[PDB]
């Protein structure tokens, strides 16, 4: 019954920076809130307690901060090594409700995305469906915008939207969009065409095609 | 509406109060027949610890100046034949002093400007000789009448005031003046014993209690509080010293409610203020008695000052049984070593006589004295009867139906095992009315007398019922619960009319008239300083009238009677009688006045006769001839031969015995 | 009765 | 129903410094994202900086890594960019972009006049 | 040292009944309270349940309370944590986690410290069956000359892991493979698409390798352009 909201949801920093994170309480938690960092796939582990103590065995940079009720948490020099989520934790009442959970990413230059079109295979005749794909790669931040239309036709809720993690060799991202069409959706007009949009160009990415 | 509804919530208190007076002035004078009675006959009305409160107010609007009257009771020598003794605050005698300090000036203004204030007249009474009755405010017994009921009266708006506050509707008020209404038998006495020390102070102590709740209810605070605090404490605790216990279940109550976060830090600071003020001024008003110090209300005082001070040092607390747990440790400890640390201690007088009753209730404590308390029905366990009278007008399954509801409410509303430290949890005047009720109810039952304290607040937790909050809110629609609540006043009134037709319709007794002989003979045959000795309740009324200096009265709380009276209740062992005579001339005795039943075995109930009393108290003297033996034989052979250093001098019609000390 | 009663 | 407007221009020279300034009217921008972007004969329509909502991040061009500062005032709804050692290859139009979607989509509709900057 | 393990976890069909343990190495139980975590796919870390066994006090979440059950022995230093009619979105992973006992709360809990490892379980409508492989070629009218990208699409495969081999690891520039997507049949779905350098997409017919262990299906696939 008590709310951990955690406003920066994603934060984007260069490496060195000094990077905070607010938490703000909807009780009076006294000094009943915790920092945990987990990384992608493994288990959280405990950064900060009471709000002014640190953890044996963490390294003394992250530095945790009280006023009141809102609660903060610090890291004066950024390395690879912290890179991965933070949560916020209240234990002064029965229900533990934890924070909503940032994501800190690396800040670099922007990448203008490769866009490419996939139409559907010589099998998707024979499957009972197809399937067409419509996929960009090296984009930065996630925010972008695939649109699919038919003749200027909006769709919501048939897409697959799918979005990897930070690449390893020059740090970007990949995206994928899936339409599904069944048979008797297959004949009809026969344009079919899907739009990108990226902060990285001024005016969205379209492909067109004839099935 | 917001205007209206208080002018009328106001307006219809003072009128059920108006009621209440004029039903207790119809009640008292059915019971006595004041209206047909000469003055020395209503003396005798005034039976064994009433007699002993009206001398004094007798003496003071006799005295030849008020103060000089002050002056002679607080120098008194003639209660106590041997020393002197302060009697205004060893008897509580402050209503006596104000009441007389009205009724001199009045009396004496009314008789310049000629206002006919009392009138006389002739009542012939039968074969005794024809008296005169005076009747109107003039009369000095009227006026004292009128005194204790006016008091008496608010009883009934202070209950309105609490039932209106406890459910936010004048529907709840109502609930809670007719169940007092119905129940008037067994939640007072003041209709047949005014001058008690309870008909002036209970009225106080109900009033301190609702405006306690209101500055609970809405978290008050400032020195205003703080005098409208002390300004009904105060004159609680001048009147009636047993108001320091009851002010002790008001602390540990709003302890409980302090401890569970529903009340504020400012306004328990104010509380604990007046309530440090008001004993300052009441220790000081009487004259540094040692009594009121080292009772369980100035050590709960101290603790609960200490435990409001130190609760910000624990506002990191989370766990809520922890907090409270550590809380009443803190505050049990501190009560108990400040009572045993004074009283065992230093030897601080004090008055245990409550301790010493319930030891006795449960052990096998004997004792001459919790024996004399014990067998008398109004410091014994309550009757069944009782029981079955509140439950059959419907009070009792009221108020547990309330409690129910409440205890559902705030278990669904409140988070048991964690706390927050800055949240007020609301509704902390009726958890601190719910406490008060169960501490009065636990009293009540051990101690029967204490139900004076029981009903009202089975009354005020009835009104419960009438809080919306509680009973569903807006799920029960407003026409129904409107519908609802007149049939709960119809249903009440069903079953509360015959009770209060038969109260009406009970008519007493008046005629005593082998008291009026004894007295008439002790007046005529003794000198003025005779000194007399004899049961306590015989004594209060030779005192009373007749003016001749006792040995021993009814008024038991204080130090030093008890010797007395265990020395002059002797005369009822198997002490030889020259002993016994000893014993007498030691104290200064003249004579003893004793009744012939009091002689009678009951072999109903033994060791509560005065002749079983004895063989606990004194066992080695057990196989000798009683002396009630021979007061029996004397009183019959009426030849005194056998009881050679004694002497019967009066006996009519071998009801009251006077024995001469020679 | 050594004290008044309920009545 | 917005608009923007744009100051500054004139000749520069090769190796100065320039702040150009860039304010919407009639329309806050605090829930909004802003961007500049360029446009230059033969490659046009080219992406040059963002900035989402305060400052928490402002993402450049690989090309105008550290060479262009941005700086905002929402108290007067007016955008500053201040750039030093001006390369020769420079020549484009300026412009102050406002997008209208708060899912940080980039979907900008409004161009405006933008600020020529042209070398020798 | 101290540490936490848990065990259970797994496949599940909505609606049945799980019964997993959470075992400690080092400190000895009653001493301390432990808690269980969940954690759904791409959502945050909810706390479930909580017990301490030094006197028997056990609580749940509010939007779990009436399911759960949690029973601790003091002999063997474990607790055992009971489901039943699970739902639809309750597959996610299960820590158990330690803090102070409630008894001893006394200005609240203490942060979770030493956290297990936990345990994935999953509720599905659908069996276990191996996957379909697709070619997925480039457009001839989509970047022809310049860059290029091929990949093959597995599709109806059953539970997740399955694995993507590319022509026996000869080629690791320009990999990208999305996480598991599901459809709400129950069924999942993936594709892996590598961008092919030029020259007329390296004349080479390039090979998918699929792998997914509980069918054991490494069929090879063919992708040839348009």
């Amino acid at each position: 019954d008590i709310q951990m909201t955690q406003s920066p949801s994603s934060l984007s920093a260069s490496v060195g920076d000094r990077v905070t994170i607010t938490c703000r309480a909807s009780q009076s938690v006294s000094s009943a809130v915790a920092w945990y960092q987990q990384k992608p796939g493994k288990a959280p582990k405990l950064l900060i307690y009471s709000a002014s103590s640190l953890y044996s065995g963490v390294p003394s940079r992250f530095s945790g901060s009280r006023s009141g009720t809102d609660f903060t948490l610090t890291i004066s020099s950024l390395q690879p090594e912290d890179f991965a989520t933070y949560y916020c934790q209240q234990g002064a009442s029965e229900p533990i409700t934890f924070g909503q959970g940032t994501k800190v990413e690396i800040k670099r230059t922007v990448a203008a995305p490769s866009v490419f079109i996939f139409p559907p295979s010589d099998s998707q005749l024979k499957s009972g469906t197809a399937s067409v794909v419509c996929l960009l790669n090296n984009f930065y931040p996630r925010e972008a915008k695939v649109q699919w239309k038919v003749d200027n036709a909006l769709q919501s809720g048939n897409s697959q939207e799918s979005v990897t993690e930070q690449d390893s060799k020059d740090s970007t991202y990949s995206l994928s969009s899936t339409l599904t069409l069944s048979k008797a959706d297959y004949e009809k007009h026969k344009v079919y065409a899907c739009e990108v949009t990226h902060q990285g160009l001024s005016s969205p990415v379209t492909k067109s095609f004839n099935r | 509406y917001s205007q209206t509804w208080l002018a009328s919530v106001v307006i219809i208190g003072l009128l059920v109060g108006y009621i209440n007076y004029q039903h207790v002035y119809t009640l008292f004078e059915n019971d006595k027949h004041f209206s047909h009675l000469a003055d020395f006959e209503r003396e005798m009305a005034y039976r064994t610890e009433m007699g002993l409160y009206y001398s004094y107010y007798k003496t003071i609007i006799n005295a030849p100046s008020f103060l000089e009257g002050v002056q002679e009771i607080t120098h008194d020598t003639v209660t106590e034949h041997g020393h002197e003794i302060n009697t205004l605050n060893r008897f509580n005698l402050y209503p006596e002093v104000i009441l007389a300090f009205l009724y001199r000036p009045f009396r004496a203004f009314a008789k310049s400007a000629n206002w006919q204030i009392e009138l006389c007249w002739q009542v012939n009474r039968g074969e005794l000789r024809p008296v005169e009755s005076c009747e109107g405010i003039g009369n000095p017994h009227y006026f004292y009448i009128t005194g204790v009921f006016i008091v008496a009266g608010t009883v009934a708006s202070s209950i309105f005031y609490l039932g209106v506050l406890v459910s936010d509707s004048i529907f709840g008020g109502f609930l809670s003046v007719l169940c007092f209404a119905f129940n008037h038998g067994e939640a007072t006495r003041v209709q047949w014993t005014p001058p008690l020390r309870e008909s002036f102070a209970f009225p106080f102590i109900i009033g301190h209690i609702a405006i306690l709740t209101f500055v609970i209810k809405y978290k008050k605070s400032g020195h205003s509080m703080i005098l409208l605090l002390t300004s009904m404490a105060v004159p609680a605790l001048l009147f009636w010293q047993f108001t320091q216990f009851a002010f002790f279940t008001q602390i540990c109550s709003i302890f409980l409610a302090f401890s569970l976060d529903l009340i504020p830090f400012s306004t328990a600071k104010t509380v604990i203020h007046s309530h440090i003020i008001s004993f300052l001024i009441g220790f000081l008003l009487l004259f540094g008695n040692e009594m009121m110090i080292t009772a369980l209300y100035f050590p709960s005082i101290l603790a609960l000052g200490m435990i409001i001070y130190i609760s910000p040092l624990l506002s990191n607390l989370k766990f809520r049984p922890a907090y409270v747990l550590f809380l009443a440790i803190i505050f049990a400890s501190i009560t108990l070593g400040l009572k045993i640390g004074l009283s065992k201690g230093l030897g601080i007088e004090d008055d245990a006589h409550i301790f010493d009753i319930l030891r006795s209730k449960f052990t096998s404590f004997a004792n001459f004295h919790t024996r004399l308390y014990t067998c008398s029905a109004e410091f014994d366990f309550i009757q069944y009867s009782t029981i079955e009278k509140l439950c059959g007008t419907l009070l009792i399954p009221l108020a547990l139906i309330s409690l129910v509801t409440f205890v559902f409410n705030f278990v669904k509303n409140t988070n048991l095992l964690w706390r927050n430290s800055e949240e007020i949890g609301e509704n902390g005047e009726i958890l601190y009315n719910v406490v008060q009720l169960c501490c009065s109810t636990v009293m009540a039952f051990l101690i029967m007398r204490l139900k004076l304290f029981m009903t009202p607040h089975l009354c005020i937790v009835a009104a419960l019922f009438a809080n919306s909050k509680l009973l569903g809110g807006d799920r029960i629609s407003k026409t129904i619960r409107v519908s609802a609540l007149v049939g709960v006043i119809a249903i009440l009134f069903y079953r509360g009319i015959p009770n209060i037709r038969q109260q009406l319709n009970v008519k007493g007794e008046y005629s005593n008239p082998d008291q009026e002989m004894l007295f008439d003979w002790i007046q005529h045959n003794t000198k003025q300083d005779a000194v007399f000795a004899g049961t306590m309740p015989v004594m209060a009324n030779v005192k009373l009238t007749t003016l001749r200096p006792i040995v021993n009265h009814p008024h038991y709380e204080h130090v030093g009677i008890r010797e007395r009276t265990l020395k002059v209740y002797s005369m009822f062992s198997k002490k030889p009688i020259a002993e016994v005579h000893k014993i007498m001339k030691e104290m200064g005795v003249n004579y003893f006045v004793f009744q012939l039943m009091n002689c009678s075995n009951d072999e109903r109930r033994p060791e509560c006769v005065y002749r079983g009393m004895w063989d606990e108290e004194d066992p080695k003297n057990s196989g000798r001839t009683a002396l009630c033996d021979l007061w029996i034989l004397a009183a019959n052979s009426k030849d005194n031969s056998r009881i050679a250093p004694f002497k019967i001098v009066y006996n009519a019609n071998r009801n009251y015995i006077v024995l001469k000390i020679l | 009765g050594s004290w008044a009663k309920w009545s | 129903q917005v608009q923007l407007q744009e100051s500054g221009g004139g000749l520069v020279q090769p190796g100065g410094s320039l702040r150009l300034s860039c304010a919407a009217s009639g329309r806050t921008i605090s829930r909004y994202a802003m961007s500049w972007f360029r446009q230059a004969p033969g490659k046009e329509r080219e992406f040059v900086a963002v900035a989402r909502r305060s400052g928490d991040g402002a993402f450049y061009a690989d090309s105008v890594q550290g060479r262009f500062t941005v700086s905002r005032d929402d108290a007067k709804n007016t955008v500053y960019l201040q750039m030093n050692s001006l390369k020769p290859e420079d020549t484009a139009v300026y412009y102050c972009a406002i997008d209208s979607d708060t899912f940080y989509s980039g979907s900008y509709d409004y161009w405006g006049q933008g600020t020529q900057v042209t070398v020798s | 040292e101290v540490q936490l393990v848990e065990s259970g976890g797994g496949l599940v069909q909505p609606g049945g009944s799980l019964r997993l343990s959470c075992a400690a190495s080092g400190f000895n139980i009653s001493s301390s309270s432990i808690h269980w975590v969940r954690q759904a796919p791409g959502k945050g870390l909810e706390w479930v349940a909580s017990i301490s066994s030094s006197y028997g006090y056990t609580s749940y979440a509010d939007s779990v309370k009436g399911r759960f059950t949690i029973s601790a022995d003091t002999s063997k230093n474990t607790a055992y944590l009971q489901m039943n009619s699970l739902r639809a979105e309750d597959t996610a992973v299960y820590y158990c986690a330690r803090s102070s006992s409630v008894y001893w709360s006394w200005w609240g809990y203490s942060a979770f410290d030493y956290w297990g490892q936990g345990t994935l379980v999953t509720v599905s409508s659908a069996s276990t069956k191996g996957p379909s492989v697709f070619p997925l070629a480039p457009s001839s009218k989509s970047t022809s000359g310049g860059t290029a990208a091929l990949g093959c699409l597995v599709k109806d495969y059953f539970p997740e892991p399955v694995t993507v081999s590319w022509n026996s690891g000869a080629l690791t520039s320009g990999v990208h493979t999305f996480p598991a997507v599901l459809q709400s049949s129950g069924l999942y779905s993936l594709s892996s698409v590598v961008t092919v350098p030029s020259s007329s997409l390296g004349t080479q017919t390039y090979i998918c390798n699929v792998n997914h262990k509980p069918s054991n299906t490494k069929v090879d696939k063919k992708v040839e352009p348009k």
